[PDB]
């Protein structure tokens, strides 16, 4: 569990565009 | 499987800071730890966001998506 969730969350929130 | 943990880790955010600005910089905060991948940095600023101890579960709530050995250094830095 690790370089896996961080970029999830990341881009999760780069589509956002919040 | 690997995508609750964001809706997990945005609603936990925002369920302490609820604040829009905030949410902004400390997103930008962890776009840094990315991309400069430096743990330092992060401390740095999520200081400034959590500089009071309402924000604190904010190191908690890093640390799962954090990399397991920089999960551990950051417990070295931090002192809780």
């Amino acid at each position: 569990d690790d370089d896996r969730y961080l970029r999830e969350a990341i881009q999760e929130y780069d589509n956002i565009a919040k | 499987m690997d995508r609750k943990v964001a809706r997990e880790f945005r609603h936990k955010v925002d369920f302490l800071i609820e604040n829009d600005a905030e949410k902004d910089y400390l997103y930008d905060v962890l776009r840094m730890y990315h991309q400069t991948m430096d743990v330092a940095v992060l401390v740095g600023d999520l200081k400034l966001v959590i500089n009071e101890p309402s924000r604190l579960p904010l190191f908690d709530a890093i640390r799962p998506l954090i990399p397991l050995k920089h999960q551990v250094e950051y417990d070295q830095l931090t002192p809780r």
